This record gives structure tokens, C-alpha cells and sequence, in this order.
């Protein structure tokens, strides 16, 4: 694939995280 | 006999080796063992096509795909598809002769060999009760639980209603305890006695009736936290003594009712379920097939007086005498014991391994802890320095990683670091210094850093016994903020956010604000910080107490300057957001207004009201439609799993076909059969 971005996408400390859902260390998934 | 029938034994039994092995020894009935390795054996193989990864063999092990893997040991390679395939199925049929009590050895074995194989393959997907499972069926191996309500005592003569010896029933009666108070003491943690692990939880419509006496918060605190914590230490002990076995079962069987709704954690419920009669006695089943009306007694198979067993001992007083014990009744003993202590010590045995001590401590899996630790990430960036040339670039977090559990340990993340070595030739670059900036917060502190950014992971030093030196020691001395964060962050509006940041003197944080996020402002708590702006080049030292602002849209850096960590907060708001919604309001309402005497602004709000009536009728619709829903999805993912294991095992056994064959095969795997 592309495993390279840009300097102003990789430091955009404030965004929208990901929060994929609880995903506790004990979740299945 | 004053202590007879509260423990089972007598004092006497335990002064010499010999009594006790004799003790250890004693024959038993086999009833309730049959019964539970029939209930383990189903949940096994209702299991494995599920969380074992069956179903998703082909998407994570594809044929010539770039993937970092995270296994025990480096030596450790996986197979092709095919023999991964042909691997699972030994497992499955391991699990079913398990079951059925078919060739009850090596069916055990052909189960317990993959599985540790899988098991051991990959760190990143180590749970509690994937752990308790392989420790099941590594007990269940050595036991003899063919002895009744099996189908090799239906062929044979010798296993059908014989007797066991004592130690089958000791061993799991300890594993269940072990798990049960192991898990209580980990719970008496500062962030569980305090209520902090688990302050959602109570907001479930399970806990609707402790809501009529008691407030959210009291019923957040005493019931979900100190309740557990109770129920987990007292459980053992409530269930091993016949006075309180009733009420010990009854609070255990509604904790694990709940449990099973409340999280989605697989047949871990179930499998603590069934466990839970192996504490009553032995016979139970006979008694149980005794109560039933006599119009179904004439059916089942005849009960009557169990026939002896060799492996077993018999001590009588006019029965003979004794009968010396050979090379199979010290073993039990000597297995059970040593089992038992190897369980109670390695839960606590972190002193040793000190190279997987992170913020939390050994890797996670085997110290019974659940729910105790929450981890919250905020920000994951990867830089690379070219070894030829010394340009800098930057990779996105996670490009070759099917998980994101690298981002707390470092055996991990020196694993990733080396494959990321690997494969990054093959991207024209040289050999590259990877550096790797996380932030973390653990149960709702400061977000910190929790790796050294200025170390080259790719040639640090990692070692299993040595305690690692790049990862950053977690801000102990800063949890009673806790209470001001959360009273600043209920302080505030529903469009504005706060992030709160604790940074270490000398470090520094490169920030880009984005050209949407206008109203955006900095204010310190402690310490002293520098505010830089990259474009103008102009610092701005900063004290307690006071606020800055921000401009969008450019870079601005943050320095620590005081000798003691310092922390501070970003308030912004999503102007563009604010826009969108008020002219789509305005839209909205006039329009209504107009009416009442698309663009993709439009399609958000219509996309909205659609799963809001669609959520709506749901909730009206009755439960059944969703029962047969979630029916017709596992039936998928059983005939999709099925469907590619005989695929799989056709072209291993007799030869690779073509490729257009392949195709067809596979697109006919994957059909939804009806809806
Ligand atoms: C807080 C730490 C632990 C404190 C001590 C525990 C006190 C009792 C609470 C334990 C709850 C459940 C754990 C059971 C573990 C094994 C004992 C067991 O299952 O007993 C069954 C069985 C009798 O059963 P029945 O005759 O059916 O009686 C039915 C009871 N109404 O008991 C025995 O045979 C006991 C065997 C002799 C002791 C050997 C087992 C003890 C294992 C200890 C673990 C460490 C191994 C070596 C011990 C070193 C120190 C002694
Ligand atoms: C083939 C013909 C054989 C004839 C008879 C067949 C017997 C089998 C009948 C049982 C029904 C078969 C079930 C088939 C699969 C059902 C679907 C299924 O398992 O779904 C999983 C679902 C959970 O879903 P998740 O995927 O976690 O959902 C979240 C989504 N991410 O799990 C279940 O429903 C588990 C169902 C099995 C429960 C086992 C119950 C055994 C425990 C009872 C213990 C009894 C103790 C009695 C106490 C005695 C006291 C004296
Ligand atoms: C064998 C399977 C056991 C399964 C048990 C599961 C539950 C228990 C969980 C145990 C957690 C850790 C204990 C295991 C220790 C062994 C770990 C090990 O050898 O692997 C580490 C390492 C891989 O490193 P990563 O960071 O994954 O990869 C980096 C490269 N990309 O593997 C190796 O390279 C092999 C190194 C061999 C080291 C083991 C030495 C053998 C022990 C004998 C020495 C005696 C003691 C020495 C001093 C004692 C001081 C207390
Ligand atoms: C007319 C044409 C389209 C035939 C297509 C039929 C499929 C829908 C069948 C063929 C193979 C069947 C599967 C064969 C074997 C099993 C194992 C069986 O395993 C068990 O778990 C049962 C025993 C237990 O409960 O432990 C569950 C049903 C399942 C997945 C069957 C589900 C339905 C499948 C996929
Ligand atoms: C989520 C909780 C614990 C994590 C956990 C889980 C999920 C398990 O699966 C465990 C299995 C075995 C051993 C430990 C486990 C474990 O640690 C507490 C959840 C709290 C619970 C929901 C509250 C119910 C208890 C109440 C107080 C009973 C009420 C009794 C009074 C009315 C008298
Ligand atoms: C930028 O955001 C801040 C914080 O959300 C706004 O400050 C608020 O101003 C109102 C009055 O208009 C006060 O009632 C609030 O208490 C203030 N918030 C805080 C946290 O003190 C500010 O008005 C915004 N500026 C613009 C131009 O929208
Ligand atoms: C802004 O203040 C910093 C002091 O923190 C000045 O010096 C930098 O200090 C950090 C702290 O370790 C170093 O890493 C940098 O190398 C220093 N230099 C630069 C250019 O960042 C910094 O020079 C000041 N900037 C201005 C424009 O006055
Ligand atoms: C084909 C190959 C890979 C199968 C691998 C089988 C070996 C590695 C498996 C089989 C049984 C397993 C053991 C079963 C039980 C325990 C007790 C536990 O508290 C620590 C790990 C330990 C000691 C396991 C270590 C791994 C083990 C020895
Ligand atoms: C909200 O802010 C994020 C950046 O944090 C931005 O990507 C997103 O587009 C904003 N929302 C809207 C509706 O523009």
C-alpha cells in the first residue's frame, strides 16, 4: 500500500480518535 | 470426628506422605466429571469457529501479504493457509471427541496440542479465558472422565460407571478457587476500591431496580465496584461449604447471567456456569435422573452400583488391609500439588520478567485482572531517518499490523520497530531509525508519553530480565486532580472539548491546529510551559493560571521548562460543525414552517431522521425478529467456516485445480443462503 503522509497530517494532535468502541483488553475482538 | 463432614478429611490424613497419598486417592463417582466435560467439550466446539478465527483464516494469513506478527518467540513461524486450515481441523475434531468420550486421550491431545500452537503464535490476542481454556483442557487430559455418560464405555465393559480417584475433583475444585480469589485480590487496587475503573457501567438498564433506593453514583460505587470485590473474594468460599452452597450458587449463577449481558467476552459465562455444580456432590446426576417422573426412567441408561476401577485405591478395615502405591497413585499427588503451586505463584511471579513491566505489570493474560485497567490513546505518530540520504519522513501508525496492542508494551513495539526495518528496502529506503511519540491515559488521568521519543527503538536494548530504560515512568504523584478534571469537564458546554496533557521537563510537543478548529486556547496548571509559534517565530513563557490563544491553521510548539512535571489543558470547538449544524437548522425549521402554512447538508439530517425511525421501530419490534437474525448470521459464519475447511482440504489432499475453479468455490462460499 502506502505507508507514507504528509508532516501536517502526522502531527494533527487534535482530531477525532478512532474509539473503536470499549475494546477492553478482555473483549474478544 | 468434630471436623468430618465441614472439610471432607480428617487431621490425621495429612501427617505422612503415605496418608496422604492414600487420601488423594480416594474413589469417587464420576457423574458430575462426565457432565462437565460434556458441557466443556459442546462450548469448545461451539467456540472455536467463532473467536478462535476460523471464519477469518484466509483474510489474516493470505499467501504473499506484508504483515508484522507478534509471537512468544521470534523461532515460531506459521504455516501456509492450507496447513493453518488443516491444523484448525485436527482441533475441531480434538474438541469433538472430547465430547462425544470417543478415544478420550487422544482426542485430548489432538485438542491441546494446536491450540497451544495457535495460542503461543500470537501475543496480541491473549485474554483471561483463552488461558483458563488451554488450562482446562490441560487438566482434562490427565483425568478420567470417560467413566460414565460416554460413548467408549458404550463399546467397552471396564469404563462404563467405574471410579476415580480424589484428585480429579481437587484439582478443578482449586483452579475455580485459585481463579476466583486471584481475581478478588487484584481487585484491591486504589482505582477499584475508589470507583474509577468502571463508572459507566451502572447506567445499563440491568441496574434499573438499584436505582429506585439508591443514586447513580452510590449504585456506580457500592454496587458495581465494592460488590464485585466482595462477590469475588467470598464466592470460593461460599460455594466449597454445603451450609451456603445454595445461596453461594445463587449469587454466582445471577453474576454470570449478567455477566454474559453486560459484555461481550464469548462462553466465558457459560463455562463459569457449568463449572459452578462441580462444588456440589459427586452424584448429583443420579439423583437429578432418580427425581425425574418414571415415565422417562426406563430410557436412560440403568443406575446401579458402580463397578471397581483400577485406578482408583481401595482401603478397608476388613477388605484387606493396604495396597502399596506404585508409580500412578504418587504421581496424582505429586501433579496435583505441584500444579497447585505453580497456579497460586504465577499470577505473582512479575519480579522476575521485569522486561514486560510496563505502566502495568507482565504481559496481559495469565494474572487474572479484569476490568482494571482502561487505557484511552490520543495520539500515535512514526517517524523514520533515511540511512543514506537523512531525509525524515512519517508513516502511518500501524500500516502492517493487524492489532493495536503494540502501543503499550515494549517487546511489541521493538518487534514492530524490526519488521518495519525489514520491510521498509522494499519502499526505496535505506535502513532506516524508526522513533515512536504515544500518548496514553490510563483510568482518566493526564494523557503522557509513555516511550522515550528521542530513542532509536531498531537499535535499543531489550531484554527479557532487564528492566527497559526508554519507557517513561507513569505520574503517580497526580491522581488526586482527578476530581478537578472532572468537575472542569462537566463545567463546560456541548460543543466545546478539553484534553489535558502532562508533559516531562525537556520534552517538547510539535502541534499542527487545524484550519477548522477556530476558538482554540492553551491554559497552564502547573509548572511553567514556552507557547512557540513556528511561523513568526515568537515564544510566550507562561505561568499558572494563565490563557492563551491559538491561531488555526499553522504549526505551534509547547516547551517544558520547569525541573517538575507541569500540565495543561486545550479548549477548542468545532466551528465548522457549529456552522453546519445552525444553517441546517435554520433550513430545517423554516422550511417545516413554510410547509406547514439532495445536497449532502441535507442528507446528514434525512440520513439522521432514517436511523432514528429505523432504531425506533426496532425498539417497537419484538425480540424475536433480532433472535432470528442473530440466528441466520451465526448460521453464515458456520457454513462460510465449514465451506472453506473442505476447500482447503481439497486442495491439499488431492492436488491445487485451476484458478478459475478457485473462484467459482469461493464466491459460492459466501452466498448469504436466505433472508
Ligand atoms: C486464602 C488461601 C487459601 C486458604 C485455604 C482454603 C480453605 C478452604 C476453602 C477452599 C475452597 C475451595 C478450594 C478447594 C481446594 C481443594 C480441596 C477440595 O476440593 O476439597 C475436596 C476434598 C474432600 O472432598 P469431599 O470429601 O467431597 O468433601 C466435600 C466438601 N463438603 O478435600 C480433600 O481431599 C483435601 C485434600 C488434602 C489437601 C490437599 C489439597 C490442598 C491444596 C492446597 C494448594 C497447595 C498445594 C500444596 C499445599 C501446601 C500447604 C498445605
Ligand atoms: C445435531 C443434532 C443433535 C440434537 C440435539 C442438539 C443439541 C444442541 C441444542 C443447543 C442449541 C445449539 C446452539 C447453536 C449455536 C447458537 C448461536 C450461538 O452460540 O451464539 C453465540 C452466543 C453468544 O453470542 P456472541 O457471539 O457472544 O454475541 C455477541 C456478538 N459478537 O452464545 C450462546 O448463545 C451460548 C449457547 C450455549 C449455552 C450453553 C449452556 C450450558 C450451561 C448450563 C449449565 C447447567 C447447570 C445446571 C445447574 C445444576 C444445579 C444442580
Ligand atoms: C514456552 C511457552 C510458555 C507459555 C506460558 C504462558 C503464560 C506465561 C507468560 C510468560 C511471559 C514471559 C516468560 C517467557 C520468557 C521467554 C521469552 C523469550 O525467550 O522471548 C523473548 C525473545 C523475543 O523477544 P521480543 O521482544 O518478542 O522480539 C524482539 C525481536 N524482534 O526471544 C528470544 O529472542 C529468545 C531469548 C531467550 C531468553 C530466555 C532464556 C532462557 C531462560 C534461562 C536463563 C536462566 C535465568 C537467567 C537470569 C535469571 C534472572 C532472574
Ligand atoms: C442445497 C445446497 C445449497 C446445499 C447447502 C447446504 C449448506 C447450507 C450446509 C452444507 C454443510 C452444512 C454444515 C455441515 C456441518 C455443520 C456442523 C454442525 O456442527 C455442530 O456444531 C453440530 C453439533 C454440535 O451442536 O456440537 C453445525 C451445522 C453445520 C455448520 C452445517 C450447516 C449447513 C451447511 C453449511
Ligand atoms: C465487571 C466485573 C468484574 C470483571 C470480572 C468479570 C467480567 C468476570 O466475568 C469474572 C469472572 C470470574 C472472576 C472474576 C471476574 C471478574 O472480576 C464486576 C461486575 C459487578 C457485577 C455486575 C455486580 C453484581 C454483584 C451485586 C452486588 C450482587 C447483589 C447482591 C446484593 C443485592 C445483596
Ligand atoms: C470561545 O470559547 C470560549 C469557551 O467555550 C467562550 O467563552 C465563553 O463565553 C461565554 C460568554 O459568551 C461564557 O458564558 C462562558 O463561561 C465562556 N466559557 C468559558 C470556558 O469560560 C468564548 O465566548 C468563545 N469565543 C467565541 C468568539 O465564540
Ligand atoms: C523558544 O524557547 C526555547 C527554550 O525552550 C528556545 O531554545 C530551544 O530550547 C529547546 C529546549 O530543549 C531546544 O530543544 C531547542 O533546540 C532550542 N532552540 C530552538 C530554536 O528551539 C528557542 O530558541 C526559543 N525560540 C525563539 C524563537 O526564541
Ligand atoms: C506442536 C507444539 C507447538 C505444541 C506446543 C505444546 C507445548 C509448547 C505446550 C503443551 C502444554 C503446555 C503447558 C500447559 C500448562 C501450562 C501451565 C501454565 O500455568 C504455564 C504454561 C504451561 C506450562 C504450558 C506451556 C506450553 C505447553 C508445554
Ligand atoms: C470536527 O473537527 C475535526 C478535527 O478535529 C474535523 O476533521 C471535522 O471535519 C470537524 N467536523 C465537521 C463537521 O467539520
Amino acid at each position: 500500500l502506502n505507508p507514507f503522509i504528509n508532516r501536517r497530517n502526522a502531527n494533527t494532535f487534535i482530531s477525532p480518535q478512532q474509539r473503536w468502541r470499549a475494546k477492553v483488553q478482555e473483549r474478544i475482538r | 470426628s468434630r471436623i468430618g463432614k465441614l472439610l471432607g478429611f480428617e487431621w490425621t490424613d495429612l501427617s505422612s506422605w503415605r496418608r496422604l497419598v492414600t487420601l488423594l486417592n480416594r474413589p469417587t463417582d464420576p457423574a458430575s466429571l462426565a457432565v462437565f466435560r460434556f458441557l466443556f467439550g459442546f462450548l469448545m466446539v461451539l467456540d472455536i469457529p467463532q473467536e478462535r478465527g476460523l471464519s477469518s483464516l484466509d483474510r489474516k494469513y493470505l499467501d504473499g501479504l506484508d504483515v508484522c506478527r507478534f509471537p512468544l518467540l521470534d523461532a515460531l513461524r506459521p504455516l501456509p493457509l492450507d496447513w493453518m486450515y488443516l491444523v484448525y481441523t485436527i482441533m475441531f475434531l480434538g474438541a469433538l471427541g472430547m465430547m462425544l468420550g470417543l478415544c478420550y486421550r487422544i482426542s485430548c491431545v489432538l485438542f491441546l496440542l494446536p491450540y497451544w500452537y495457535v495460542f503461543l503464535l500470537d501475543k496480541t490476542s491473549w485474554n483471561n479465558h483463552s488461558y483458563l481454556y488451554g488450562l482446562l483442557a490441560f487438566q482434562l487430559t490427565f483425568m478420567d472422565a470417560n467413566h460414565y455418560w460416554s460413548v467408549d464405555g458404550l463399546l467397552n465393559a471396564h469404563r462404563r460407571n467405574a471410579h476415580v480417584p480424589l484428585w480429579n475433583y481437587a484439582v478443578l475444585r482449586g483452579q475455580i478457587f485459585i481463579v476466583y480469589f486471584i481475581a478478588g485480590v487484584k481487585k484491591l487496587d486504589a482505582d477499584w476500591v475508589e470507583g474509577y475503573s468502571m463508572e459507566y457501567l451502572s447506567r445499563h438498564w440491568l441496574f434499573s431496580p438499584f436505582k429506585l433506593l439508591l443514586s447513580e453514583e452510590l449504585t456506580s460505587l457500592l454496587v458495581v465496584h465494592w460488590g464485585g470485590l466482595l462477590l469475588d473474594l467470598s464466592a470460593g468460599f461460599l460455594l466449597f461449604f454445603d451450609v451456603s452452597r445454595s445461596i453461594g450458587l445463587f449469587f454466582v449463577s445471577y453474576f454470570h447471567c449478567m455477566n454474559s449481558q453486560l459484555f461481550s467476552i464469548g462462553m466465558f459465562s457459560y463455562v463459569m456456569l457449568a463449572s459452578s455444580p462441580l462444588f456440589c456432590s459427586p452424584e448429583w446426576p443420579r439423583k437429578l435422573v432418580s427425581y425425574c417422573p418414571r415415565r422417562l426412567q426406563q430410557l436412560l441408561p440403568l443406575k446401579a452400583a458402580p463397578q471397581p476401577s483400577v485406578s482408583c485405591v481401595y482401603k478397608r478395615s476388613r477388605g484387606k488391609s493396604g495396597q502399596k502405591p506404585g508409580l500412578r497413585h504418587q504421581l496424582g499427588a505429586a501433579f496435583t500439588l505441584l500444579y497447585l503451586l505453580e497456579q497460586l505463584f504465577l499470577p505473582y511471579s512479575h519480579f522476575l520478567t521485569q522486561g514486560y513491566n510496563n505502566w502495568t505489570n507482565g504481559l496481559y493474560g495469565y494474572s487474572w485482572d479484569m476490568m482494571v485497567h482502561s487505557r484511552s490513546h490520543q495520539h500515535v505518530k512514526i517517524t523514520y531517518r533515511d540511512g543514506r540520504t537523512g531525509e525524515l519522513g512519517y508513516l502511518n501508525p500501524g500500516v502492517f499490523t493487524q492489532s493495536r496492542r503494540w502501543k503499550d508494551h515494549a517487546d511489541m513495539l521493538k518487534q514492530y520497530a524490526t519488521c518495519l526495518s525489514r520491510l521498509l528496502p522494499k519502499y526505496n529506503v535505506t535502513e532506516p531509525q524508526i522513533y515512536f511519540d504515544i500518548w496514553v491515559s490510563i483510568n482518566d488521568r493526564f494523557q503522557q508519553r509513555i516511550f522515550d521519543p528521542r530513542v532509536d527503538i531498531v537499535q535499543a536494548a531489550w531484554s527479557p530480565f532487564q528492566r527497559t530504560s526508554w519507557v517513561q515512568p507513569l505520574l503517580m504523584d497526580l491522581s488526586p486532580w482527578r476530581a478537578k478534571l472532572q468537575e472542569i469537564k462537566s463545567s463546560l458546554d456541548n460543543h466545546t472539548e478539553v484534553v489535558f496533557i502532562a508533559d516531562f521537563p525537556g520534552l517538547h510537543l510539535e502541534n499542527f491546529v487545524s484550519e477548522d478548529l477556530g476558538n482554540t486556547s492553551i491554559q497552564l496548571l502547573q509548572g511553567e510551559v514556552t507557547v512557540e509559534l513556528v511561523a513568526e517565530q515568537k515564544n510566550q513563557t507562561l505561568r499558572e493560571g494563565e490563557k492563551m490563544q491559538l491561531p488555526a491553521g499553522e504549526y505551534h510548539k509547547v516547551y517544558t521548562t520547569s525541573p517538575s512535571p507541569s500540565c495543561y489543558m486545550y479548549v477548542y470547538v468545532n466551528t465548522t460543525e457549529l456552522a453546519l449544524e445552525q444553517d441546517l437548522a435554520y433550513l430545517q425549521e423554516l422550511k417545516e414552517k413554510v410547509e406547514n402554512g439532495p445536497t449532502p447538508l441535507v442528507q446528514t439530517f434525512l440520513r439522521r431522521q432514517q436511523r432514528l425511525q429505523e432504531i425506533e421501530r426496532r425498539r417497537n419490534t419484538p425480540f424475536h425478529e433480532r433472535f432470528f437474525r442473530f440466528l441466520l448470521r451465526k448460521l453464515y459464519v458456520f457454513r462460510r467456516s465449514f465451506l472453506m475447511t473442505c476447500i482447503s482440504l481439497r486442495n491439499l489432499i488431492l492436488g491445487r485445480p485451476s484458478l478459475e475453479q478457485l473462484a467459482q468455490e469461493v464466491t459460492y462460499a459466501n452466498l448469504r443462503p436466505f433472508e
